[PDB]
RNA sequence: AGACAACCUGGCGAACUGAAACAUCUUAGUAGCCAGAGGAAAAGAAAGCAAAAGCGAUUCCCGUAGUAGCGGCGAGCGAA
RNA sequence: CUGACCGCGUGCCUGUUGAAGAAUGAGCCGGCGACUCAUAGGCAGUGGCUUGGUUAAGGGAACCCACCGGAGCCGUAGCGAAAGCGAGUCUUCAUAGGGCAAUUGUCACUGCUUAUGGACCCGAACCUGGGUGAUCUAUCCAUGACCAGGAUGAAGCUUGG
RNA sequence: AACCCAGAGCUAGCUGGUUCUCCCCGAAAUGCGUUGAGGCGCAGCAGUUGACUGGACAUCUAGGGGUAAAGCACUGUUUCGGUGCGGGCCGCGAGAGCGGUACCAAAUCGAGGCAAACUCUGAAUACUAGAUAUGACCUCCAAAUAACAGGGGUCAAGGUCGGCCAGUGAGACGAUGGGGGAUAAGCUUCAUCGUCGAGAGGGAAACAGCCCGGAUCACCAGCUAAGGCCCCUAAAUGACCGCUCAGUGAUAAAGGAGGUAGGGGUGCAGAGACAGCCAGGAGGUUUGCCUAGAAGCAGCCACCCUUGAAAGAGUGCGUAAUAGCUCACUGAUCGAGCGCUCUUGCGCCGAAGAUGAACGGGGCUAAGCGGUCUGCCGAAGCUGUGGGAUGUAAAAAAACAUCGGUAGGGGAGCGUUCCGUGUUAGGGAGAAACGCGUGCGUGAGCCGCGUUGGACGAAGCGGAAGCGAGAAUGUCGGCUUG
RNA sequence: GACCAGGCCCGGGCGACUGUUUACCAAAAACACAGGUCUCCGCAAAGUCGUAAGACCAUGUAUGGGGGCUGACGCCUGCC
RNA sequence: CUAUAACGGUCCUAAGGUAGCGAAAUUCCUUGUCGGGUAAGUUCCGACCCGCACGAAAGGCGUAACGAUCUGGGCACUGUCUCGGAGAGAGGCUCGGUGAAAUAGACAUGUCUGUGAAGAUGCGGACUACCUGCACCUGGACAGAAAGACCCUAUGAAGCU
RNA sequence: CAGGUAGACAGUUUCUAUGGGGCGUAGGCCUCCCAAAAGGUAACGGAGGCGUGCAAAGGUUUCCUCGGGCCGGACGGAGAUUGGCCCUCGAGUGCAAAGGCAGAAGGGAGCUUGACUGCAAGACCCACCCGUCGAGCAGGGACGAAAGUCGGCCUUAGUGAUCCGACGGUGCCGAGUGGAAGGGCCGUCGCUCAACGGAUAAAAGUUACUCUAGGGAUAACAGGCUGAUCUUCCCCAAGAGUUCACAUCGACGGGAAGGUUUGGCACCUCGAUGUCGGCUCUUCGCCACCUGGGGCUGUAGUAUGUUCCAAGGGUUGGGCUGUUCGCCCAUUAAAGCGGUACGUGAGCUGGGUUCAGAACGUCGUGAGACAGUUCGGUCCAUAUCCGGUGUGGGCGUUAGAG
RNA sequence: UUCUGGUGUCCUAGGCGUAGAGGAACCACACCAAUCCAUCCCGAACUUGGUGGUUAAACUCUACUGCGGUGACGAUACUGUAGGGGAGGUCCUGCGGAAAAAUAGCUCGACGCCAGG
């Protein structure tokens, strides 16, 4: 009598957000059709997915007043580093140990 | 009928004390005088 | 010619159960009943096992091995 | 020790989202009454030994046992279904590329837990084998016994035909 | 489909039971699969242990999404008017034509909405990813005097993999966004949080799921939170500003209202008002029709003009209808505050049940509700003083930081019968059951202390268990209640 | 004349009748029965019991035996 | 006349209910209509018929007799009733003797309302009530009795097909 | 020994969800909404599809791109071939929808088989089992002048573990040795295993003759929540009432209280809360039937009709049914509606329903069955306590008594 | 160093309408024939080979706001937290975030690059 509940719930979101990490191979976005077109650095997959291809940024715009055109970038900056926490909890494993 | 009645949990949040004039809300407690130190209570001294 | 605690040999031989049901299988050839006999019985002197090397009638304990294998290749059974 | 009077305080266990519960259970008292053992796998604690660890069955002037008993097991080489090759091997035309390797203890005692056993204790209706049952009752068989008292009045038989 | 004995202590994913102390940590009631959904396997959330770690909290910035809201570009519906195409109808006439109809309808335009499966747009949060700091205390050294930076020592805190092992698998309500239902349920179903579950205490009269709040202990000490200050119960029957007269104050609507304090607009008020007493209050005309009659007053049409201070083809009653009566309107005296209007606050009626006032009671006109300022009460919370315990940690401390807790996990202990040390120490000046000792312990329990009887047996360091009971409609015995 | 000692009619349904049946909640229209038909059996029958010997059947013998349904009596017992 | 169809056409099966009976131990709707009975009768008897779903040896229809059968109306007879009452016996009641029972957490065991696992002597507020016997009634203590027999579940048991 | 063959006899099965069970539907995958702007998400919540198809609808190298309006040309018609203007990707894309795509993934051509072998860093999802994408390398090719693209199809459904068997190919084992049987291994194929994580290769019912273990986790009676329904009300009123809305009835619609009908949930109670109707005895509520007083009346009076205060009282006897306005008879002032676990079974009957027998109609081949009918069918009790009716005793009443 | 077309890339996106200006060079059409080729019919396209006439078309350049695109601030919706009101449907304050819509407006893009006269 009810004839209706069939519901697949399968999932398609957006992997890599813009300005996250691209290993590899990873895949930025599994999409049903193709809501952003592949940039430069990603390739295409057979159902539409686009992956990264070398390591670095996503950048989402536009490459045409509608289209998404996502992209790539090497991205390597800051080896600089401020945080004096990581180095003080370093500190107190071996003080600790020592101790003990 | 076509009204329905208010239970427990659902009575008490009608029906509980509710302090419902903005001004007692706001209220604090007297402070004081700081009330200078005061010495100790004990000595062996004696 | 009757008797027997348990052990033993023979004949007949279940089921609840395990398989999360159940018909192959497992409990199990157990239980029980019948028939003999002994202080032990049954087995036993090779038409055996082996493997290019050797053994040497049976019967038990260890161990190979919970291995090889068998199995609605399931539960499980399991040698030499 | 007893308690004037005041205040606070909706038995206990099981079990539930939720019980003082008008859900369960128990009359009271005292006892009896529930994760045990065997062997094995794994892990931890402890100890012995180690460029190895350990013995089992079996002996031992009983049983325990000092000593003996090295057969056996565990740790030493992997990869492969297998032949095989071996610090590598399978997959392949190939390193290519990848997978897995390129190393490790052991024995025992004491806990935990798993496995097979009735396996934490109590409780079924039932199943199957063997035997005892017809003095009750249900048919039958043999052989006995019983059925007051009255009423009606058939067929046959006999007469007026 | 007998009865007894045996396999048989059958099996039971089902019910009931599971005993001595303390200490630390402490969940879930979700998904998935299941002949599966009042089971079980894996994950998810405990414990405990080993590594590698880096955080967690706050702040800020990026990145994608289409939800809330909005919108009519899309799709689907949607009203009002425009436009007229084209069609039907009258017929003329034996072809289609100009047209006409208060005519039916297709595209379009203007105005106008609506939608979980509509979007040209589109937040806040959430999420993911980055950097940015600094928490709590100390001891300090040098300060006039602080502060902080200067170090040193602590303490507190996140995770991601593993090992050994659990319990859990129908949660409940409240808040929000929703489905189903009847925008009914203390209903059901999911998403994000809180409490209960597993959590005490105070407010709520009583009252898991609402508010504050988190229980290591002692204290015949204090300050507060939520809530409160007339009596029962602690604390002002305390201040001033207002508002209610129903016992409202404790419960429900549409609707009704010259209740009541105010406000927002409106005109009138010596070319004097609403009060009342008053006077006047029409000619055409019986408006035309209809009707027996319609003459203001069955009904309908015209619905004006004249006169004047003023009269509407008359406001109502009434008459067969007329007439009659009276309104509107208009002048005089008395005399200058009265209409209209919507809403604010608190109220009244609408608002009625079956044992007896049900709303804490006594009551109250403030001891009710609206507003501000001061004092107080108020908890197991915070303070003060003094003990205990865990780790942090490895040693005397001392110092921090914690110490609710069911299922459950880990740590440390007591006790009982028996064995090794023993034919032990001790013991007929007397072994154990009963009691005085708040002696002693965090506790299970231990020391002592006594009796008519009266025979055995500790302590210490160890070992084993028929080892700890109020829960099984347990079970054996003795006893009661009725 | 105390004790003892039939209440009776009118109309229905079901069962023809007397009888038997749930020992301890059902005495009935349920079962049975006299009758009816069907069908099987030739005598070392069919049927039943027993693994087998064999025993009922039957020391009977086709108007006799086993089985199924309907249940006096009256008229009947259709079609596929 | 109007109707009801004596009689016809269609798919159908293997054929399409014969005789009797009929709202029936079978008719649901349904106390079906009508007649008799009754003062009034959903029961009852006789009929009609659209037999929801009667029907010919799971026999049809009817039958005299018989029934501790079911069913309707009668006359006689009465405490069945109107509407109770008195009486005798045995118990009850009191005294002497012997002396159980099931149940039982402990009970120092009020009413009304309110609350609460949403129907409390055990909680809150108010009212009410000297303590304790004996006889009497049974509204509560979700009173006793049997781990419900209805409902569901169990990869329960058993019987029959 | 073999084939057939009586459930005569045996051994067993017969699913779960299911806002109680049964009946009905459903069971796997895909897409959209609920899904709360990442993912995920539940409901017998709302819409649909799939269990394929294609030797090309595949692969490449190229070229152009649809529609729906209007205008032209005979029938040609509203809509078919042929030329000119707006266009938002409104066309299509094999089949459903969503996202996509107009240098196209739309259409048409040219050649071709890459819908190859050996693979693969890393990712996504993530209980596991599964599943999805993949830069890049080697061989050997297609297309293309070359760059380059090509290991299926615009993407998401078109599919199912293991065991077992089957076929083709093997420079692997082959139980003394050589063989072989057989097996291994690689490529594959075989189940609407659809209940789609599939208990076996192979299994339906019924129990009212029942029975055990459990459950108020899930029912029926009753209580509670909720009032959809039901009772009683109030608002607006179009009208009707000769005229006249409100003497009286009040269409169309609206707002409430009740808690007793039918229901919804399923919270207590399955180690048990004994059902319908009568008897006896209560007691309470009102929104009132009758008696007491009153308005208004389309009230002459007598009757009334309606409302208002009123629960003090009253509220018959019968015929039919097991059956509270279901009802005819005769009255009567009237002959009420209710609550009290549809009051009352430790007070009563058992006519009904829920026991075992039996039969009728019907369903089922059958055992049996029907919230259809019909005839029969032991409803147990010496009050502990509260409650109530009676009656006492002690004691209080302050000296003791009548 | 302007100009001429040659290619491209950030993007407010860029355009259609009315206007103009462009021929010495460049660009493009008219013209001409046909091997390679090609038109499923056609040199329409595509092709090779010629004439080399206009700027008409197309392109380029400068204006325009009539359309198209774009788009505010403010305010308000809504929403995080902390609370409250209402028997409910749902409503309201405190601190934080904050629009869509409309209107005003804002654009007829900004840079490179090479061969030139």
């Amino acid at each position: 009598t009810k004839n209706g509940r069939d519901s697949k719930g399968q999932r398609l979101g957006v992997k890599i957000y813009g300005d996250q990490v691209a290993k590899p191979g990873a895949i930025i976005i599994r999409q049903r059709g193709t809501k952003f077109h592949p940039g430069k650095n990603v390739g295409i997959g057979k159902d539409h997915t686009i992956f990264a291809l070398i390591d670095g940024l996503v950048k989402f715009e536009k490459y045409g007043p509608d289209k998404k055109k996502v992209s790539v970038y090497p991205r390597e900056i800051q080896p600089e580093n401020p945080n004096s926490y990581r180095a003080r909890k370093r500190e107190n494993f071996r003080l600790q140990r020592e101790k003990k | 009928s076509s009204r329905p009645q208010k239970k427990g949990t659902a009575h008490h949040m009608k029906t509980r004390p509710k302090k419902t004039a903005r001004w007692d809300i706001k209220r604090g407690p007297a402070v004081y005088p700081p009330l200078p130190p005061l010495p100790a209570e004990w000595t062996i001294v004696s």
